[PDB]
């Protein structure tokens, strides 16, 4: 039978941790893409809608990696773009068209297959207008990107070289008003935006309220109060994310989360690092009291969970440099203290 | 075929 | 199938760079790791096995695009140099990052198996970080968005690439994933915005302390209190620092250091000279004496070792100038009067 939210969730849990609500949102729209696609032409109330997601978090949130571990669990064909490359009006770069190409080569070429597929991209936020107003000159990076996806979210016919051909002479049709598009990027800078609208001080007066230094505009509550004409302030244009209805909020990693993200997960830095000496005849350990110190030196770099190896690489350092050209070793312990840089990491030999 | 000419 | 350990490559850099063992740890580390994650082939429990770039940041002329000169060659698998100068941001005329990637196939023969094993390195990278403002008001081809564009390359993508620019209409796709990155390029100004967060008060007020030169920040010693935060002032992403998590620091070179370099280094300026005259069928000499008095005029200049060139040439300008007329010299001699310009080098006949 189909999948349901609870067991596809099931198995995003075990990739990613700490992301409730993006999870939600997932679910139900890969949960209703099989509904309206087996509902097409059989259901009385034609013409069914579409709701595609945009995704918004900080960095190293996990935004690319539910891309990813999606398409472990998924049936239906699945696509990795990224809009930095696009170019609007056949310029130098590659065109929108190459975006469903792409997925072709996933699909073996099967339209019937590939009209039901999924696609996604990265860091949309490189598309937006530097400025509120409209450019006064031409774009090819930016506001042009947008332009052009309008018709292809909302459903238009696509040409598409079937083998061997870049431009004009076989093109194979293929409409897109069913296709789903999860467009997700983290927008730096939007928290200056919405603080002007919700904060609304402005003022050095007595009367006007002056904010206690750093206790105020957490990124994980500002984002959550997010809303479209927000997004016009930074740069999109509201016909572009009309396309768009939902929007899913994330959280920035909390110290605990990260704690976690070392030990359930089984793709974790711990466990890869365990593998790498594992082939060495050398065993690992990470006890608890070096996890959480970690986790305070992480979040002061403010760079997310991919910030985590520094910490890490530049512990071991030492310890990896020397660890070959030693002999009978078989098993390395690395406590508290070894974090800090004020003691060396206990070797145990045979 | 486009011609990308910007200046500062 | 033994592979190399660290103290063993590390012995070959040490031939060709001094005083740089923080720098050579961390490439003999990853260089060591690279093959452990090439050697598996899907093998092992762990799956999506972590990738740790480097980031170099020295002085001028300290020797980090030296270091991946002499790398290359005791290197089995394929390594490039790409100058990271004229990259521009994907759909303009200047450049593409594409261009990268083409060259490394020369190198491995178009071996798209080989080269995913690769290494690359880029120069020059302070060259795209944008010193400014939220850019609202313009878009910058070669700043700010060119690091985005790099994002994608890193951390698992597929691109395009021509066979050898085209004779087809076709591309070749190679992930990137596994590909190591190592970015380096000296910034500066680096040390100002430093001081802020370490020396905490401007020291106007009474109460304030002041120790304008005595606690005055020592350069070589700042570099290593470097963090993410602090390259965000300066211009750099948190996207594009996290990508790289690994930083190494190069010290200052030093009187002591300088004296080695002429002479332990087989490259050194010292031998590059006794070769030119062996031709001629004369001999070179370079008393202790010399070498001190050249250390102290390479200091002033702050330049490093690139601006000791002009302190010989210079000095031997005269003596070149009318060396090959002269007959019957067999050999040259190089007083440290000869460096101040008092006293000219005296000349053997044979
Ligand atoms: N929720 C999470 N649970 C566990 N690991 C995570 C999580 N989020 C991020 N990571 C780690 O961070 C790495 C990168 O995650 P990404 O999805 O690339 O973050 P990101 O926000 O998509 O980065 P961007 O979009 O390019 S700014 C993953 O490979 C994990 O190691
Ligand atoms: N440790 C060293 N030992 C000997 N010669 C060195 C050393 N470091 C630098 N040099 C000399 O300096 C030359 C250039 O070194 P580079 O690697 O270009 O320094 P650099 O730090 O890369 O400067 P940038 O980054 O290109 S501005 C080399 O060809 C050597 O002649």
């Amino acid at each position: 039978a189909l999948p349901t939210p609870h067991e596809i969730r099931n198995h995003l849990d075990d990739y990613v941790i700490g992301q409730e609500q993006a999870k939600k949102v997932l679910a139900v729209a890969v949960y209703n893409h099989y509904k309206r696609l087996r509902n097409g032409d059989t259901s009385n109330g034609v013409e069914l809608g579409k709701s595609n997601i945009l995704l918004i978090g900080p960095t190293g949130s996990g935004k690319t990696l539910l891309a990813e571990t999606l398409a472990r669990l998924l049936d239906v064909p699945f696509t990795m773009a990224d809009a930095t490359t696009l170019t609007e009006a056949g310029y130098v770069g590659e065109d929108v068209e190459n975006i469903i190409q792409k997925l072709l080569q996933k699909s073996d070429y099967d339209v019937q297959k590939a009209q039901r597929g999924i696609v996604y991209i990265d860091q949309i936020d490189k598309i937006s207008r530097k400025s509120d107003n409209p450019s006064i000159t031409r774009d090819v990076s930016g506001e042009g990107v947008q332009q052009a996806l309008l018709k292809l979210i909302e459903g238009t016919v696509a040409a598409v070289p079937p083998q061997g051909g870049r431009k004009h002479q076989e093109f194979l049709q293929v409409d897109t008003s069913k296709i789903l598009f999860i467009c997700g990027g983290a927008f730096a800078g939007l928290d200056k935006v919405i603080s002007h609208r919700v904060e609304t001080g402005s003022g050095i007066g007595f009367g006007a309220t002056v904010k206690a230094k750093s206790d105020k505009a957490s990124e994980g509550e500002l984002l959550a109060q997010v809303e479209p004409e927000d997004l016009i302030k930074f740069g999109l244009i509201p016909e572009f994310i009309g396309r768009l209805p939902v929007v899913a909020t994330l959280n920035e990693l909390s110290e605990e989360a990260l704690i976690q993200i070392l030990k359930e997960p089984k793709n974790a830095l711990t466990k890869q690092y365990q593998a790498l000496f594992n082939l060495e005849g050398v065993d690992l350990e990470f006890r608890d009291e070096a996890l959480d110190a970690i986790a305070k030196k992480a979040m002061a770099r403010k760079t997310g969970a991919r910030g985590l190896r520094s910490i890490v690489e530049a512990a071991l350092l030492d310890t990896m440099y020397d660890l070959p050209s030693m002999e009978d070793v078989e098993k390395v312990v690395i406590d508290e203290s070894v974090i800090d840089g004020q003691s060396e990491p206990l070797l145990i030999y045979g | 075929x486009x011609x990308x000419r910007x200046x500062x």
